[PDB]
RNA sequence: AUUGGGCGUAAAGCAAGCGCAGGCGGAUUGAAAAGUCUGGUGUUAAAGGCAGCUGCUUAACAGUUGUAUGCAUUGGAAAC
RNA sequence: GGCGAAGGCGAAAACUUAGGCCAUUACUGACGCUUAGGCUUGAAAGUGUGGGGAGCAAAUAGGAUUAGAUACCCUAGUAGUCCACACCGUAAACGAUAGAUACUAGCUGUCGGGGCGAUCCCCUCGGUAGUGAAGUUAACACAUUAAGUAUCUCGCCUGG
RNA sequence: GGUGCAUGGUUGUCGUCAGCUCGUGUCGUGAGAUGUUGGGUUAAGUCCCGCAACGAGCGCAACCCUUAUCGUUAGUUACA
RNA sequence: CUGCCGAUAAGGUCUUCAAAA
């Protein structure tokens, strides 16, 4: 099968958020409630919802879709989006999700087009470029790359999008439902369930439960581009993975104090 | 063949540090008089490109109209603000007995035969907001059934 | 605000002078000098159907050169050289018998991207009747696929006979005016309405001239030939 | 604005309370039948109203046949 | 933050006295909601009679400021502000939101009763606040204490 | 000769101040908002970050002239 | 760190228009 029960529960994909953060429209994958006070799922739940999105992206991924992975989000989500974009060519955006990046794609496609052709000016070179004229050629490559570094490959709108965090990605996910486009995402009980369409229960604040399910989709991608699977149909050795540095894992969310009455009175 | 009608050119303005900026706003209704029709409200310093950039938008939203035997099934009252259209369902002969901004739609969508009456305001983009409305809430004969388990509209 | 004139600013840099002549003394350098905006008003004023976008004048101590440069360069020319006698008459009692001339035909390259004709273009337009937001739009349309860069086109005046005189412009690109080394052409004319007078400016942007240099080089006259003649 | 409107900021919630008459009002059973529904009969003058037809050269018009509304009485229905 | 229907209520004590919340294996058995007319209460100012008068201060006098100052500032200063008994019955008397009844996500506080028994904290039943979606609105905004979905009753509105 | 309150053209002024807008997109029933506002740096809307905004045009800056050092060409009518 | 500080005749333009290219 896809992944064993056990492991789930050993890597924290049952533990959301605290009870106090919760969308209520989000009831049907929160089982009835008890004394924990991280809001658990349900393990049926999350197989039944990770098996029907690997189904749908595999299928977009063997008839030759385009999709697109957006986590702007903790460092981690990003040295982890960038690791499986060096496994599977497919178009991310690990820095700020550019307002109408799908919506107003024109002129966006004239910003990737244009770092394209500076990109293979510089590369067949000049010696009118000289210091102070290549630095500045070089300086731009390095911030249209920065910000479409991922994107330039892809020609056309995307058919498929996959977000680590909706409510992080509202922009994100605004854009894929007003131009009716799938959307994939790992709800963390605080999102509303409408805008998403193949919701995935599972965490999204632990550096561990997000890495195993992340590399979940992109091991339906490589299967259907034909190279060899990562963390999907795997034995207990294979899947094993490490806390990050930097008793048990704290999924505890407080910093409350940060959160003053708006600046009121007269 | 998607015709349009202008139903509103209104002379809208802005003021600056000494002046006033002017711009152009029409409201045109886009429909193929077969089951598609759209509104497009747009601003711009000229006619022409207002025109342009409004028919655009219309066009980018088309929504679709179901008819029975030329006319509304059901009566509906469509409300949108304090602007409320009342639709009614007329035999085959009447005409469009509709008269501005929602006559525009109806004829635009397809639709023959219809009483219509503006119960509330006279501002064009309301009374079309309140027809869109009452036209989109429409219940047909056939999804009921399937709801309600009967016998596809029979008895 | 106020502008200084685009075609006067960038004169003596990177722009040569339509007159090259040296006078003898301060009385025949005023003779010499409206004589030859006769010369020029003639050819622009009547014989406007030809399209003459520039004429220039050469001048020696008793020896008038004139270099006439038109798009349609037939009207001039006339039937079997019939109008072109009259036009040598004319100049000649203009500037005198005692001397001697050398009127040259030129035919232009490139005839859209010139600000002399398109305003010419634009005033008989005007003065046509014809609707100023169409005409101007169709001249615009037509100049840019021409292959040039940025128009921009003020056309102030009583608009549409209106009692209360207004003004359109419509700029479409990079139209640097602060800028020196880009090569700017200017040109305005009066479009004579019945309701009044109309003051049409077009610029003109025809690229960047990184070659330094008075010009003394041609300027849209070179991608297509550039001959026919009239000369000795 | 019964059908067919409103009362925070546009006209309009009495300063608040105790409150008779009036209006409205929990659930179940029985009877009566005042409301309610329905059948029969009488009547609601004629002209006019709407439909058809005739006659004026067609019409306007005239005539012609059809065409309701309510009330009373009597015989049943019992859900509110 | 608490109480009262509202106006209002804050040194301490005694007497008299009103309503309210929670649990009820008790009792009566629709006796309930609203209320034209009627009755009761109703901030401050004001009135009539008799006391009281420390402070303050309408009216008034003077000194300033000012083009002028019958005002803002200052020094004086009567009625009044206080008590008892009689009236007056008006206020931005405001939550600018009549009362009653049933239903409709959630989160954070705080107060009272009850259950457990160091507090703290958990649950239940209510009062008083903040944030907030469906829903409503012309918008601001309201949002389980509704301006939401509905019913009953009373009062009121119809351009300046 | 009249009408600069019918105009064309030219000019003063804010002011050589750092502003004024547009295309596409998004929000708002709508006028409209966004970008152009936040944080740093400048003479500057100059630039960099942030950012439902992404870009662009005019202005700003540089390219033009002149003064300040030196190299090269030329040496009279300068110098000598 | 609270000086002082009052007034401004009447009526008026300006959006022509998208039919369209
Ligand atoms: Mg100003
Ligand atoms: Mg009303
Ligand atoms: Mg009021
Ligand atoms: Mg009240
Ligand atoms: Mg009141
Ligand atoms: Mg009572
Ligand atoms: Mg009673
Ligand atoms: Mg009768
Ligand atoms: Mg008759
Ligand atoms: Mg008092
Ligand atoms: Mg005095
Ligand atoms: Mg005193
Ligand atoms: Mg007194
Ligand atoms: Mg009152
Ligand atoms: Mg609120
Ligand atoms: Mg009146
Ligand atoms: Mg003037
Ligand atoms: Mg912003
Ligand atoms: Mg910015
Ligand atoms: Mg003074």
């Amino acid at each position: 099968e896809l992944v064993s029960l056990a492991k789930l529960g050993e890597m924290r994909t049952h533990v959301g958020m605290v009870k106090r953060y919760w969308n209520p429209k989000m009831g049907f994958f929160i089982e009835p409630e008890r004394k924990h006070n991280n809001d658990h799922f349900v393990l049926e739940l999350q197989r039944q919802s990770l098996q029907t999105a690997y189904n749908y992206v595999k299928e977009v991924a063997q008839n030759n879709g385009q999709i697109l992975f957006v986590g702007t989000k903790n460092d981690y989500v990003k040295k982890l989006v960038n690791n499986i974009a060096k496994r599977v060519d497919v178009a991310f955006i690990t820095q700020r999700w550019l307002g109408g990046t799908l919506t107003n794609f024109k002129t966006l496609s004239i910003s990737i087009n244009k770092l394209n052709k500076l990109v293979e000016k510089q590369a067949e070179n000049a010696a009118d470029l000289t210091k102070k004229e290549n630095l500045m050629l070089s300086r731009e490559i390095e911030r249209l790359e920065k910000f479409f570094g991922g994107v330039k490959s892809l020609k056309r709108l995307p058919n498929l999008l996959i977000v680590d965090d909706p409510v992080y990605e509202k922009n994100a996910v605004a854009e894929a439902n007003i131009l009716r486009i799938p959307v994939v995402a790992l709800c963390n009980t605080n999102t509303n369930p409408e805008l998403v369409d193949f919701i995935i229960p599972a965490n999204n604040h632990q550096p561990q439960s997000t890495c195993l399910l992340m590399n979940l989709l992109a091991d339906a991608v490589a299967e259907a581009k034909a190279m060899p699977t990562m963390f999907a149909y795997k034995p207990d050795e294979e899947i094993q993975i490490e806390i990050p540095q930097k008793k048990q894992i704290t999924s505890q969310r407080l910093n409350i104090t940060r959160n003053p009455e708006v600046l009121t009175r007269e | 063949e998607f015709e349009e009608r202008i139903v509103k050119l209104k002379r809208i303005s802005k003021t600056t540090k000494g002046g006033r900026n002017m711009r152009f706003s029409v409201l045109v209704v886009v429909g193929n008089r077969k089951g598609k029709i759209g509104y497009g409200i747009a601003k711009a310093l000229e006619v022409p490109n207002a025109i342009k950039k409004a028919i655009k938008a219309a066009h980018n939203s088309l929504h679709t109209i179901e008819i029975h035997k030329g006319s509304i099934y059901h009566e509906v009252i469509g409300r949108s603000g304090a602007s409320r259209v009342l639709l009614k369902p007329a035999p085959q002969g009447t005409g469009i007995i509709a008269g501005g901004a929602i006559r525009a739609i109806i004829e635009l969508a397809g639709y023959s035969d219809i009483y219509t009456k503006n119960l509330g305001r006279n501002t064009p983009i309301n009374m079309i907001h309140a027809t869109m409305d009452g036209i989109l809430k429409q219940l047909s004969p056939r999804r009921v059934a399937i709801l309600r388990n009967k016998n596809l509209n029979e008895l | 605000g106020q502008k200084v004139n685009s075609n006067g600013l960038r004169f003596g840099i990177n722009k040569n002078w339509i007159s090259r002549w040296t006078a003898n003394s301060h009385a025949q350098t005023a003779k010499w000098l409206i004589e030859d905006e006769k010369i020029r008003n003639l050819f622009f004023v009547n014989y406007r159907n030809a399209q003459v976008s520039n004429v220039e004048i050469e001048r020696t101590q008793a020896t008038v050169d004139v270099f006439v440069y038109a798009a349609q360069p037939a009207f001039l020319i006339g039937s079997e050289n019939k109008n072109i006698q009259k036009i040598t008459k004319q100049i000649k009692q203009i500037i005198g018998r005692t001397t001697n001339l050398d009127l040259t035909i030129n035919e232009i390259g490139s005839p859209m991207l010139s600000a002399r004709i398109i305003a010419r273009d634009l005033a008989n337009a005007i003065e046509a009747r014809v609707p100023l937001r169409t005409a101007m739009r169709q001249s615009l349309i037509k100049v840019l696929k021409a292959g040039a860069n940025g128009i921009k086109v003020l056309v102030s005046g009583r608009l549409n006979g209106a009692e209360i005189a207004r003004d359109k412009m419509y700029i479409e690109g990079n139209m640097p005016l602060s800028t020196l080394r880009a090569d700017i052409d200017y040109a305005l004319e009066k479009a004579q309405t019945t309701y009044g007078v109309i003051g049409v400016k077009v610029w003109i942007n025809r690229g960047m001239i990184y070659t330094k240099g008075l010009n003394r080089t041609p300027a849209h006259i070179l991608h297509p030939q550039k001959k026919q003649p009239n000369r000795q």
